[PDB]
């Protein structure tokens, strides 16, 4: 037993020892509560908590099929098993973290679960038993069935009579427990004794899409707010103060009719700026003075008021035609970008044919914004039936059939 | 001594005091020791490096050092004009003022900086010696007879920028003209630390980041990141720091009930690094999303025994002095489920730079693209101190279909070359290929280029059949046995693939016929060993 | 002194010098500039200016490449792990070497000679190129390489090959080196498919003498004689010689002991199994089977080696 014997891997005898996740052995071999190291090859060894059953045949260890899938074992293969001794002064469990989900996507509901009732049951079901960080095991909770797995492990402190991370550590009575769910999980955890990780989130002004005149597209209009109008709203002195700077290009690509016009025509004007002056593509292919008309009123502007004019916003239709013509590629790129460049213009492009676009027109500090507007959902049909459905509502004009 | 903390330029310290040593202590001295020695002056200086490592930003602080005449600017592609005539006179519209100021103050006038951009595309016939294209060059000749010749100037001085170093022609790198040449590179770990530095002290002076903020971490978070993409990360954290605070649902406005204490906080950092800012020379993780989908089940001791040596054989590149290059060649039966057992052990690694090179993205490509294509993302990866390259299907680069035979001899030959050439100096790659075809990659004497092989075997024993089916967890314990009862006799040849697809195919039945339905059809399947 | 800086540049253009002579100027100028604010001109060291032979040296080590000159820094990407002697035929091949180098100096009769190293793959035919040719001390030795060609044409490759030979009639001496002839002519089993234009360049290249005065030597590298002496390029090359394998226990306990990786205890042992057999590998493979078995934990790396050896060596 100490300098480990072979053994023969099993399935575990009842359902209750499977939750009790503990390695299910035969009386002639060990005792309970002794823990072992098992040991498949050279560079995989698992620490398991011994029980014993009076089934379990002499020179076979039972698993569960969380343990076997966790240690990649196979019924029937040849494992090693030698006794392991803990060191209490430093593997004992002070704190530990552990993904919890619904073992059953069969069983989800979305009804709230106390973490800690959960903690108590667990120290009270897994006391005094070896855990493992990336352990999996089921844990069964008011006759619920989960899964979890272990993420971090923290010692215990000494006892005041006399936080350092470990792989393996021995859960005790006063061990404490961290519960989260998994990632897109639906479990709704309550109490203190959590986690409680949901940082990575951002808080967004709340919008009216309803009355703004845009459904399905939520998301993509928050982040395009976020990242492209969120610093010309503040006023300029703490834009100095910081040592920012003004995004100066934005790229939308999508099929044809799903919204990319109104998605900026209708940001035109919630900024109380000036109205857009909108320009086609596949005419302009004298081009040159041309291109030059479109600015002349920004530079007058900036040079009547310098820094305090209001944003002028272009919308210059498919892009992949005029660029791949060198000329105005040439002058363009000169015009956004360069020693001499205004700084009241945004220019927003729109587009069928993303890959056809060239790679200089996209780097830092050239066009460093790209979305994709896509077909709508169900929600999306619904929305826009509903607001294109709405005049002829109030007037009374529509039948209950419909 | 010359201090460049202070600049703005950081992480570039040796390059910059030597280009300052070798080609500009001579404009400083006063004109009279400078006569007596008998020295010229330097009129030509080369960089080369990938984009976005601040070269601009030294050029400009150099011109400026000097309390010279602010720069001008050209465009290497632009000069080459609507055509010629003009193409001669848009060049000689950059050089009136230097010659007429040099005639009015004789030899005491100022420095007149001319900085080029993308000098390899005005002045190229080497790129014509490569698999098509071909085009005339006259240009560069009125450019050397300005820089150098007749009517010579003594304030002047050209300052080129190249993304690529090997196609400039040699008549442009000798004494008197070009004569300097430098190399820009990515930014080490302290560069990184300096550049975060130098890029976020105004808002640390009047008192707006947090302290919950270390700038070690975010350091060495980031690993093989340009200069540029550092600015965009963090102005995108301020830009979301900002949004928090714009409380407005009409006419937007700023709220100043919680404008006050506007405080950058790590969140707005961690938050702005998963989603904005996507490194070009990095890790991709939009194409080893869509190659392991459905997982890795054992199923028997060829998968542990495959991934162990993987696991050796990533450890010994990054372990080692006297071996930079390794490769490893990985075959079998179709159908066996190799092509996700390379994006996992490659996945594994946590190499800085991972990039698969499928030939999925090429469709309809001729033979001369292909070689252009294998060729630039080979050079991706001599820029990094690790590197992991995955080849899919070499079978289906060389377009080898058994009549004929026929296949692409100029593809087999670049790719004999490519897989046996060492980085350029203390930097250590490692190639995966996959293939399914083991008996036509050995005639054409491919097998002596690979260092290894491994071999993926198919299911081969009715107890594997049974453990996958077991793991896998579709039939129960009767079906199970039923099943466990035909399938007495050791000939179930079958690949990993084809087992889902015949699940799901056998699970659209009714209840009561699933099972003679898939015995039939792994029965219809045959063995052939 | 001039007569020491005079001799020590050999095959310097004219232009060469004047750069020597600017970049020593310009070296020994920079000490006496201590100006960080502005930068306009140091005092108090503006006069004891002066140019020292440190400077030269300095300069001609590190900021003159010549054009016509010997490249040393290439060789660090070819001769990696040095030279270990191991067997005789190492002492034999170099011995030859020196034998065809002290030809082509001291004779009147044969301005031209060429000579072709073979044998079999991963037995080092490349690294032992790379260290005879350094050993001439010759003003001019280039190595032409098909890496640096990847992707050319016929056309382009036939250019690149002439102009190289084309900077050696303008030397006193030379020493030319090209490696992997079958990597050249695009040479595939199935077929045969090769470059006719190619071949024949390189065969009437190989049987061109230089202009009076002037000497020339060449060496070449293979990996397969056989299909060469198809197409009668053997008649082209003065002499040849052969670079063997390690085939015998005790050549193979040697090489273990000189590379210095595996120790008394474990030496015992693989003696003890090696020496009652024979062997058949390459000196290539030797090291990436070393450092393929040192990755182990330490009471394993003898049954590794062990069992590598026994698939890939001893398998004639
Ligand atoms: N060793 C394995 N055990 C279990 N499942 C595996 C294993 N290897 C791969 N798989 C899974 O089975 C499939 C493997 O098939 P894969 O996609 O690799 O086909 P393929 O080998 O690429 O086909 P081909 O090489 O003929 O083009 C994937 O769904 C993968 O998740
Ligand atoms: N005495 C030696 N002879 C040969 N190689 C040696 C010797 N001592 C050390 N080596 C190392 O072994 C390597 C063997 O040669 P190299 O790696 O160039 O391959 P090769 O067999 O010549 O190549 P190829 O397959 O292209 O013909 C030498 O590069 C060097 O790194
Ligand atoms: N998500 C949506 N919500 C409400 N109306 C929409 C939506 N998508 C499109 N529309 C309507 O369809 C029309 C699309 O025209 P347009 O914006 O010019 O298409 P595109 O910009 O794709 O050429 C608009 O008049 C708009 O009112
Ligand atoms: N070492 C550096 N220190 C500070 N900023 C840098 C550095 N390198 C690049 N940058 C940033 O990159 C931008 C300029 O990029 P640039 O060097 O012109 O790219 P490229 O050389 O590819 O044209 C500047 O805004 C600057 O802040
Ligand atoms: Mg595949
Ligand atoms: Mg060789």
């Amino acid at each position: 037993n100490m300098a480990g014997r072979s053994m023969q891997a099993a399935r575990c005898p009842t359902d209750e020892l499977s939750l009790s996740n503990c390695a299910v052995v035969s009386e002639k071999d060990y005792q309970s509560g002794q823990h072992v190291i098992v040991r498949t090859s050279p560079n995989h060894k698992y620490i398991f908590t011994l029980r014993t059953h009076p089934s379990v045949v002499p020179g076979s260890v039972a698993f569960s099929l969380p343990q076997r899938k966790w240690a990649g074992l196979s019924i029937g293969q040849e494992i090693e098993v030698a006794l392991y001794s803990f060191d209490k002064a430093k593997q004992c469990i002070g704190t530990m973290t552990i993904e919890i989900d619904f073992l059953q996507k069969k069983n989800i509901d979305s009804n709230p679960y106390d973490t800690d009732k959960m903690a108590a049951e667990f120290i009270q079901q897994f006391n005094n038993q070896a855990f493992s960080v990336g352990q999996q095991l089921v844990f069964s909770f008011n006759d619920k069935l989960f899964g979890l797995l272990v993420k971090d492990i923290e010692a215990m402190d000494p006892s005041i009579l006399k936080r350092q991370k470990i792989e393996v550590g021995l859960v005790v009575g006063n061990s404490q427990v961290a519960f989260e769910k998994a990632e897109n999980s639906s479990l709704n955890l309550i109490g203190k004794a959590k986690t409680k990780e949901n940082r990575q989130s951002i808080i967004n002004p709340d919008w009216n899409f309803e009355k703004m005149g845009i459904g399905g597209l939520d998301k993509e209009f928050s982040d395009i707010f976020r990242r492209a109008f969120a610093s010309r709203v503040f006023p300029p002195e703490i834009v100095e103060q910081m040592g920012c700077k003004h995004v100066k290009g934005i790229l939308l690509y999508g099929p044809p009719g799903c919204g990319k016009t109104l998605l900026a025509r209708q940001i035109g004007k919630m900024l109380n700026a000036r109205e857009p002056k909108v320009v086609n593509g596949p005419e302009i292919l004298e081009s040159e003075a041309n291109i030059r008309k479109l600015f002349a009123d920004a530079e007058e502007e900036q040079r009547r008021l310098g820094a305090n004019s209001g944003l002028h916003i272009i919308i210059f239709d498919e892009i992949d035609a005029i660029c791949k013509h060198d000329t105005v590629v040439n002058q363009l790129l000169s015009k956004i970008d360069g020693v001499e460049q205004l700084n009241n213009i945004l220019v927003i492009g729109m587009t069928n044919r993303p890959d056809l676009i060239d790679e200089a027109l996209l780097r830092p500090g050239r066009l460093e914004v790209k979305m994709e507007i896509g077909l709508p959902d169900e929600k999306g049909r619904l929305q826009i039936l509903h607001i294109h459905t709405a005049r002829m509502r109030g007037h009374q004009l529509l039948s209950a059939d419909v | 001594d010359w201090n460049f903390e202070k600049m703005g330029i950081g992480g570039l310290d040796k390059e910059f005091s030597d280009i300052f040593r070798r080609a500009f202590a001579s404009r400083v001295f006063p004109p009279e020791i400078v006569e007596q020695m008998g020295c010229k002056h330097v009129k030509g200086i080369l960089l080369y490096g990938p984009p976005g490592c601040g070269k601009t930003l030294l050029a400009r602080q150099i011109g400026k050092m000097l309390n010279a005449r602010e720069p001008k600017v050209v465009n290497g592609p632009e000069i080459l004009n609507k055509y010629v005539g003009e193409s001669e006179a848009n060049i000689r519209k950059l050089f009136a003022d230097a010659e007429e100021e040099q005639r009015r103050l004789g030899a005491n006038s100022g420095l007149h900086i001319i900085i080029f951009d993308e000098i390899d595309a005005i002045c190229k016939q080497r790129g014509s010696m490569a698999g098509s294209t071909g085009v005339h060059d006259t240009v560069v000749n009125q450019l050397l007879s300005k820089i150098d010749g007749v009517e010579q100037l003594n304030n002047i001085l050209v300052i080129g920028m190249t993304n690529r170093p090997d196609l400039i022609d040699e008549a442009l790198l000798r004494p008197g003209r070009l004569e300097v040449k430098m190399e820009i590179g990515l930014p080490d770990e302290k560069g990184r630390l300096q550049i975060l530095h130098i890029h976020t002290a105004r808002m640390r002076g009047h008192q707006l980041l947090s302290a919950d903020v270390d700038i070690k971490e975010l350091a060495v978070e980031t690993k093989n990141f340009s200069g540029a993409e550092l600015e965009g990360l963090v102005r995108a954290a301020q830009s979301t720091a900002m949004n928090r605070h714009i409380k407005a649902s009409t006419k937007v406005e700023v709220d100043m009930e919680k404008a006050e204490s506007l405080q950058v906080t790590r969140g707005d950092f961690l938050a702005s690094l998963e989603n904005d800012i996507k490194p070009a020379f990095g890790t991709n993780q939009e194409d080893y999303a869509s190659y392991i989908m459905n997982g890795i089940i054992k199923w028997g001791d060829p998968v542990t025994r495959v991934l162990d040596d993987g696991e050796l054989l990533v450890q010994q590149t990054k372990n080692s002095d006297r071996t930079p290059l390794v490769s490893v060649l990985l075959e079998g039966p179709p159908h066996s489920g190799k092509t996700a057992l390379a994006a996992k052990i490659a996945e594994e690694s946590n190499f800085p730079f991972i990039k698969i090179c499928s030939p999925d993205k090429m469709i309809g490509f001729s033979e001369t693209a292909k070689c252009q294509a294998m060729k630039k993302i080979f050079d991706d990866a001599y820029k990094s101190q690790l590197s992991c390259v995955v080849v899919d299907d070499i079978e289906r680069l060389l377009d080898y279909v058994p009549i004929g035979p026929r296949f692409s001899n100029l593809v087999l030959q670049a790719l004999l070359v490519l897989l046996k050439k060492a980085p350029p100096q203390g930097r250590k790659l490692l190639i995966i290929g996959t293939t399914s075809r083991k008996d036509v990659l050995q005639e054409m004497e491919m097998l002596n280029a690979f260092s290894t092989t491994i071999h993926v075997p198919n299911i081969a024993t009715g107890e594997q059949l049974l453990e996958a089916l077991e793991l896998l967890g579709n039939f129960k314990d009767k079906e199970r046995t039923t099943i466990a009862q035909q399938v007495k006799g050791k000939k179930v040849w079958i690949g990993i693939k084809k087992l889902l697809m015949l699940i799901e195919m056998s699970l659209q039945m009714d209840p009561e016929y699933r099972v003679r339905k898939f015995l039939a059809l792994l029965r219809e399947e045959g063995a052939s060993p």
